[PDB]
């Protein structure tokens, strides 16, 4: 990480539930003890249906996630609508070829209607990694109870850690459509 | 700039039967530039023989210091000190300076004047005692002495079996070895006779 | 060096490699690392050979004179102590680590301490370069309530790992076992698994080989 | 020579027509974490002084216990402890700034920027600062760490010279404080919600305020935001 | 490593030792320290003994290439240029080179060159290179004369090679020697040291603080 | 940071007879105070009667080798299947090296075989490529053990004809195949017993004119 | 320096202070940091002075010749993803830190770019040495719903905080209003708060004070 | 040059009478963290071989990719790929070997330590060693990381030389594997308890164990013991 | 901390509930990635009912332990028995006027008969701070809820944390004497 560049902190989070998945985030963006930008959308849109969650470097993500937004927009051009996986693996080679110079955590998650809710995590290091959900959990929560998890989960990261605060957003994946949330901290604070 | 490879020079040291051995290089040097081919590296204190490689400064200070103690024990005590006993003198005496030593490599060698058995003894630079029935190294080239001395020695050998055994494990060693040579001195014990050997070596 | 310790039913076993390395090179092919601190007390000891018998000497000295004094036999947390608070003062630049074991009027004790003050119980340990592969062998066969003979072949055991697979540690083992209500037994050269093959051939000279430039008697008498 | 551990954060302050005011939230971060949530980092020295500090805690907590020696010491053979010979801001503060300096001059320094905030026996002002290195400074406005640079500049649009002090009423100074302190829970990475407060004031005398907390806030405007950019949804 | 070569009435002497040391072990003593890069032209080693074999041969390959296309002896001076020009292009890589260049012509006579990997090249009559060459210029330098025989020049480099492997910890082994002529070089044979101490000290009465 | 070189520890020697040539080495790879293997090979038969061994850092030895296997199979193809003699491999492996200088094959070098005489012959190579034709050569980890020894036994160095005042050396000449290997033997059960990183086993690689024959002998496992 | 960027009804406005420093010593006590990249997108622009300049002229270059290709008015999101591109490409070096503020057929936008290529969106931004005391002033007195008048106080008040409170920044305050369906107006020394006060003296000298060794006339004509 | 981030610990195998035995922990730590829990490092090419990673994860995630694509680059125009020109464990390892040390060579290497275990074609057993640096080796046991201090050792008591390689069953052979992995769970503090398994044997072919489990564990003698020397309770 | 030397890691705790106080910890130190000791005993007495809970150099808190635990006997001789404050506070003398040349991390946990059971804890600088508990809880909870709350939290740590694990060991503190307790992985891991 360069010297006084602006950081995004760790707090993210991506859980897949019954009828899709959730991404989940604070809003805090540092440069040493300071907030540079504390109502940060650190969710972002790669594809319709596929999201992806920055932490680390706020240029290097940003970077990675319009290039990644470039390949998938051009994949659906001439191959169709692409899977989460390929979005994943997008991300992935970038982060990998590019990891002397990058310092960028990145969690994908996305919504196929075959699929259904996947999750793929991109540590430091280029690796990728498929889980049930990334940053007591059970499988195929509903909507109401993954949004609990996940709001009492980056309350308490928020509560510990200075690089984490601000407002709590989260982006709902579903064959409904798209779902963004927000949370404040008079809610999530008391809990 | 490492106090025990400026000056150069060896030292070994070998047991045999009813008899000791210790033996020495001449060569003094400033690294590259040779200094003194006359300077010995055995001393003396009674019966028992002590040699010291190493820094040359330490090498004079610590016989002049050894030679102190020992005349100083003989007084007290009203006899010769031993090379059992003097051996644990040298070990203290290094341990003393643990955070500041004499950059040094010492080798005790003699007969035990009561038992008659053949002793040597070698300590590195903070007194930890090597003690040895069959020879010890010291020196710029111990590897080699190591090498020479692990392969040509054999037990029991006769005071001028153990000569030629000696002499060719300290000769052949220093060859190999820039800083060590420029002459050398063989020192054969017996109980009451010693006989002290100038050999003859390369010049280079 | 590979050091270690078992403690049995009545009593309690360490152990100890005999090789003394100089960076590659191997300085004394068997030297004793099993000190004795008090008579009922030894010590296995490993790192800076010069620290081990230093550090073990002048504890051994200091519990000499406190039996003497209390008129009691000494103790094993004495020892420990003295050692723990000496090593301690120092920070770690007397790289001595030992395992401390013995039997006295209150039992028998196992403790291992670091060149930095710190100690640990248990009722199997291992110190050195060779440890790792000791405590692979003392994980894999200890158990509890070993007798006298099963504690020393496990102990044997555990240094032979060191001696073989560790580049650090070799030659013969040393064993010391310390039963209560006996006299502890210190087995020098308990095993000697590496004995030189013969040689060749002998490298003995012919007399006159070497070349001479001068000869002279020295007078070491008065 | 040190490196702090559990630190805390600014320390603000102020003077009004009669008295000063000074808070500092109630935290002590360990480098990135916000590990101590019940510290107490205002001192009250007496009735008529206050001394806020920010830095290393436990340096901090040194600091109190000689603070709280010093009282003891002042008591001491002292008939008058209570009135004429009691303990000034200008005594207490003088006394910290020498073992500051002190300190620092051994290159031992207690890592920490204080603020002694009180009333005088005449009924003038104090406010004057003190760090690790012994500088030493008064303004009509005192603020460490972040304060200095988000806090000061709302403060001195208050207070600006000596001359707007008699103008200034304990009403708006305190309302320019807690604005103070809510701005720097919004951009302090180091601060927390919490804080406490204290006012010492010439004729109602020292009112400490504890279990404050940062309200009042924006943050429904976030919700607006999307992306970094081009990002629409 | 002690390395020397000078001018004189009948062509250039030419004397080196044989050591070679990696810090204070003795990995040889019987090093040839004179590269033939061709009948009649000599290179000495001092620095890199890859840098100096290699380069110094790959002399010879470009010396046989001058005389094939212009039908000529190569003169010492466009030897020893096509040599110090290669080295200057490697200027800042790190090969480590220091070198004379000896030969015979026409049109030059006796001719040496010291060629060196920072780039140096200088023509002289006298040149010693190596951890030991103060000490075989203090026995040239007081010696030396252009009118001195071949028997004497010859005797006068193997002294002063000698000189330094006595005091020289990192030189000694052997001494090679050479004359080169207009016709070509002659070595003179392989001089072990250790012999020729003993023998020049009795014959010369010299290094009376040895005892032999 | 990234280091790109290693210690595989190790020794190799190679001496030179009438007729006949060796190069030895033992079988022991390592890193740190760790085992690797008790038997690794490191001298290779490279064809036309060569024997080669690259000590040092196995990594670049093993390339090296495979290079210059490789460099024999291309001389055979592009000179009508000339031998590859024993002077013109030397010169070609220099290249090889050199190749390198910027970014050198950490291995000492030794190869073995018969001249165009039919003469025992050994070269030595330094890590970028400066070789020497050698009786004797040892190298390694324990060269510095094992050299002066042959110095003495091989080459009569120091060794001075009895009776003669120290004024006639003792005269050099070829020893038998037989002698060699038990000075080959002794070298090594001698530096097995002083060097840790040898040990375990050595295996000897002798060419004559009918071929290349193989010997092992167990070492020390220490 | 101080630059804020402030959102209101319909647009956005963007301010500035006018110091240059040179470390301590003010080079410029007027300077221009609002950069014009098309006619209505305009750019507050702090940190290495060159390269802010530079950087904003390149891509107003750019944008002004892909305004002319698509016969369309430029985009700020065009300038932004242009301007980001090229600082993350050289990794901060080019040390522009930046506030990019204009009205397009889209609608009002306020962005600002960091150095190292990271962009953030809001409705009040502020950059620089004086980012911290301009904040506190726009956390202070912002809210949802400003009008342009509104906007141009809070602004300009942001800046001031700047001004008095930073060193780093001084002098005169530059605004520069973009409004929808409107030209966008630059407002160059908005406010003058720092007027340097009459000298207590002249310091004219009489003529012929100054000591002349030649004099000569210069041709600067063909 | 790279600094690697997520990490795999110990690889162990070991030869015997008909094959060879490998087994590695399912775990991808992250500096001190025990982050990953379902990473399998022990990846088979083919019915016949077993590559076993340790290293960093992400350069792993390429071998599999590389040795992935090498088996469908295999079978492209051969109709005896399924047999004789099918891929032998000594192709894949000299493949491999040889990536390794490009990659060395040109400072950007692949931080790893690879163990190939496998069957040949004739029968013969095959298994050898690869690292970071291109430093090949091959020996009857052979271990990565903590596993050449704590599992080589307990290899070594049941095939200690070439000749007890005939006399050592499947049986005996994976029963000193999992005892090995147990000890690298008491004292490696980068293992876990989870772990997988591979055989591959001339005869019965390859057979895999996944979600292996460390179990028989020694841990009641614990509760005797009490503080660090002189404490009794 | 020094190179090489005992590290005790750092997942200790004490909570107070309604009859007493609990300490509890792990067994795990390390040397590197080498776990020097897999049943180790963090949980120390330095008087009848004070214990601590030792973190950090394992040298430096067995030292500073040792030294207490003289200070408290020779206390105790001359003054009656301490408080857990008193204890606290020659903790804290210690290692505040040393912070330069120690690592430690110290939890006090000790049981008046009019203080009840208190905890204090004592990071690195040298700082004190009394807490109900230290490393979701209620005041006043039974002691099979405090139990089960130190093993659920520990629990979790040793699963994350490689410098954590081995056994859970646990000191209860009340009126009616001192228990010792241990649970062993196969207990606590499948939680
Ligand atoms: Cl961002
Ligand atoms: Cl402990
Ligand atoms: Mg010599
Ligand atoms: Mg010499
Ligand atoms: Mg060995
Ligand atoms: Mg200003
Ligand atoms: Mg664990």
């Amino acid at each position: 990480l360069k010297k006084g560049e602006v950081s995004l902190g760790t707090s993210i989070m991506a859980v897949t539930f019954k009828d899709g998945v959730i991404l989940g985030a604070d809003s805090r963006t540092t440069t040493g003890a300071y907030i540079a930008n504390r109502v940060t959308d650190k969710l972002t849109r790669v594809h319709d249906k596929i999201w992806c969650c920055r932490s680390g470097s706020a240029a290097d993500t940003q970077a990675i996630a319009d290039i990644v937004q470039y390949h998938l927009e051009l994949y659906t051009s001439q191959y169709g609508t692409p899977s989460t996986e390929t979005a994943a693996s997008v991300f992935k080679e970038l982060c990998y070829e590019n990891k002397d110079n990058l310092t960028a955590g990145i969690i994908v998650a996305g919504y196929d209607d075959k699929n259904k809710g996947e999750v793929y995590t991109i540590p430091l290091g280029g690796s990728v990694h498929k889980l049930p959900y990334a940053i007591n959990f059970r499988e195929n929560m509903s909507k109401e109870e993954t949004v609990d998890f996940i709001k009492h989960s980056l309350s308490q990261a928020i509560k510990w850690d200075g690089s984490s605060g601000g407002v709590i957003r989260m982006v709902v994946l579903t064959a409904a459509g798209v779902e963004r949330l927000i949370f404040y901290p008079d809610e999530y604070e008391q809990l | 700039s490492d106090p025990s490879s400026i000056n150069g020079g060896i030292v070994v040291a070998m047991t045999g039967k009813d008899c000791v051995a210790i033996a020495c290089d001449l060569r003094l040097g400033s690294q590259s530039l040779g200094v003194s081919n006359k300077f010995e590296k055995i001393f003396h204190y009674g019966h028992v023989f002590l040699g010291i490689t190493g820094l040359a400064t330490d090498v004079t200070t610590l016989n002049e210091m050894f030679r102190y103690k020992t005349n100083l024990y003989k007084l007290k005590e009203e006899r010769a000190i031993e090379p059992e006993t003097f051996t644990q003198l040298v070990s203290s005496s290094l341990y003393e300076r643990r955070f500041g030593p004499y950059f040094v490599g010492p080798v005790v060698a003699g007969i035990n004047s009561k038992s008659g058995k053949p002793f040597i003894a070698g300590f590195d630079l903070i007194g930890c005692i090597d003690e040895a029935k069959d020879f010890i190294v010291s020196g710029t080239a111990s590897d080699q002495l190591f090498g020479m001395c692990e392969s040509l020695y054999e037990p029991n050998l006769e005071p001028e079996d153990l000569f030629e055994t000696i002499s060719q494990a300290l000769l052949n060693a220093a060859d190999r070895d820039a800083l060590s040579g420029w002459g050398a001195v063989v020192y054969i014990i017996k109980k009451d006779e010693v006989v002290k050997r100038y050999l003859k070596m390369r010049q280079d | 060096t590979t050091i270690v310790g078992v403690k049995f039913n009545n009593g309690v076993v360490i152990a100890a490699d005999t090789r003394s390395t100089q960076g590659p090179i191997v300085a004394d092919k068997n030297c004793a690392k099993l000190h004795r601190i008090s008579p009922k007390i030894w010590c296995a000891g490993a790192g800076t050979a010069a620290d081990t018998e230093a550090v073990t000497q002048l504890i051994g000295s200091n519990i000499e004179l406190h039996s003497l004094y209390t008129s009691r036999e000494p103790r094993v947390v004495s020892a420990l102590q003295m050692l723990k608070q000496h090593l301690f003062k120092y920070q770690g630049h007397i790289g001595a680590y030992l395992i401390v074991a013995g039997v006295d009027p209150t039992g028998s004790h196992l403790f291992s301490i670091h060149a930095h003050g710190s100690t640990d119980v248990g009722y199997y340990l291992s110190l050195g370069s060779g440890s790792l592969a000791a405590m692979a062998v003392l994980e894999s066969h200890w158990k509890q309530d070993l007798t006298k003979e099963e504690a020393i072949k496990l102990a044997s055991d555990a240094i032979q790992a060191g001696i073989w697979n560790d580049l650090g540690s070799g030659s013969n083992v040393d064993v010391c076992v310390m039963e209560i209500g006996k006299d502890a037994e210190y087995l020098r050269n308990y095993l000697t698994p590496n004995v030189r093959e013969e040689k060749q051939k002998s490298y003995k000279f012919p007399r006159g080989t070497t070349a001479v430039l001068k000869e002279s008697i020295v007078n070491i008498c008065d | 020579t040190q490196q702090p551990i559990v630190t805390g954060t600014s320390v603000i302050s102020m003077k009004y027509d009669n008295g000063v005011i000074i808070a500092a939230d109630n935290l002590g971060s360990y480098g990135s974490l916000l590990r101590f949530n019940g510290v107490e980092r205002l001192i009250p020295v007496g009735d008529n002084t206050v001394v806020g500090i920010s830095g290393d805690i436990s340096d901090m907590q040194h600091i109190e216990r000689l603070l709280k020696d010093l009282v003891t010491e002042n008591a001491y053979d002292n008939p008058l402890a209570d009135a004429e010979e009691a303990l000034e801001p200008s005594y207490i503060f003088e006394y910290l700034a020498t073992v500051m300096y002190q300190r620092r001059s051994k290159m031992n320094p207690l890592w920490n920027a204080i603020i002694v905030a009180g009333v005088q026996s005449n009924g003038d002002q104090f406010l004057r600062y003190v760090n690790l290195l012994g500088v030493t400074y008064s303004s009509p406005t005192l603020a460490t760490g972040f304060g200095a640079h988000m806090a000061n500049p709302l403060l001195r649009k208050v207070v600006d010279r000596e001359s707007d002090i008699p103008k200034t009423t304990v009403q708006v100074a305190e309302e320019a404080i807690v604005n103070a302190m809510r701005v720097l829970y919004y951009r302090d990475a180091r601060s927390s919600r919490n804080f406490s407060l204290a006012i010492i004031d010439k004729n109602t005398g020292l009112t400490f305020k504890k279990n404050l907390q940062v309200e009042n806030m924006k943050w429904d405007f976030a919700k607006d935001i999307k992306g970094y950019g081009t990002q629409k949804i | 490593t002690t390395t020397l070569a000078f001018r004189f009435q009948g062509g250039i002497i030419v004397a080196v030792d044989s050591r070679a040391t990696a810090g204070n072990w003795v990995a040889s003593q019987t090093v040839k320290k004179v590269i033939e890069i061709n009948p009649f032209l000599l290179g000495t080693m001092a620095g890199g003994a890859a840098d100096c074999q290699f380069w110094e041969t790959w002399l010879g390959s470009q010396c046989r290439l001058h005389e094939l296309r212009e039908k000529e002896r190569i003169s010492v001076a466009a030897a020893s240029k096509i040599l110090s020009n290669l080295v200057y292009q490697y200027k800042g890589a790190g090969l480590s080179m220091g070198t004379m260049i000896c030969g015979y012509t026409r049109k030059e006579g006796p001719t040496i060159y010291y060629v060196d990997s920072d780039g140096t090249r200088l023509k002289g009559d006298i040149f010693c290179v190596g951890s030991g060459q103060t000490f075989a210029y203090g026995v040239l330098d007081s010696n030396y004369k252009w009118d001195l025989s071949v028997e004497d020049a010859l005797y006068l480099g193997k002294r002063s090679i000698l000189a330094a492997a006595h005091r020289d910890a990192y030189s000694g082994g052997s001494v090679n020697l050479y004359h080169v002529t207009e016709d070509g070089w002659i070595y003179h044979g392989n001089h072990d040291v250790g012999e020729l101490f003993w023998k020049v000290k009795e014959e010369e009465g010299s290094f009376n603080n040895v005892i032999g | 940071q990234f280091n790109p070189y290693g210690d595989n520890g190790g020794t190799i020697l190679g001496i030179a007879g009438e007729d006949f040539a060796v190069l030895a080495g033992d079988t022991r790879n390592i890193t740190d105070y760790s085992i690797n293997s008790r038997y690794e090979p490191k001298v290779f038969d490279c064809g036309d009667n060569i024997v080669m061994s690259a000590n040092g850092f196995a990594a670049d030895g093993d390339a090296l080798v495979k290079r210059f296997k490789n460099s024999v199979k291309w001389y055979h193809f592009d000179h009508n299947d000339k031998k590859l003699s024993i002077n013109s491999a030397a010169r070609n492996i220099q290249h090889l090296l050199y190749g390198k200088r910027f970014f050198p094959y950490y291995v000492h070098t030794i190869i073995a075989g018969l001249d165009e005489d039919g003469k025992g012959a050994v070269y030595s190579f330094d890590p970028v490529g400066s070789y020497e034709r050698e009786q004797c050569r040892a190298g390694g980890a324990a060269a510095s053990l094992i050299m002066p020894f042959l110095d003495n036994q091989v080459n009569f160095k120091n060794q001075y004809e009895p009776g003669t005042n120290g004024k006639v050396k003792k005269p050099l000449k070829y020893l038998s195949v037989e002698e060699v290997i038990k000075l080959v033997r002794d070298s090594f059960t001698s530096a097995t017993e002083r060097h840790i990183q040898v040990g375990d086993g050595l295996e000897i690689l002798i060419v004559t004119k009918d071929g290349v024959r193989k010997e092992f002998y167990e070492l020390k496992r220490d």
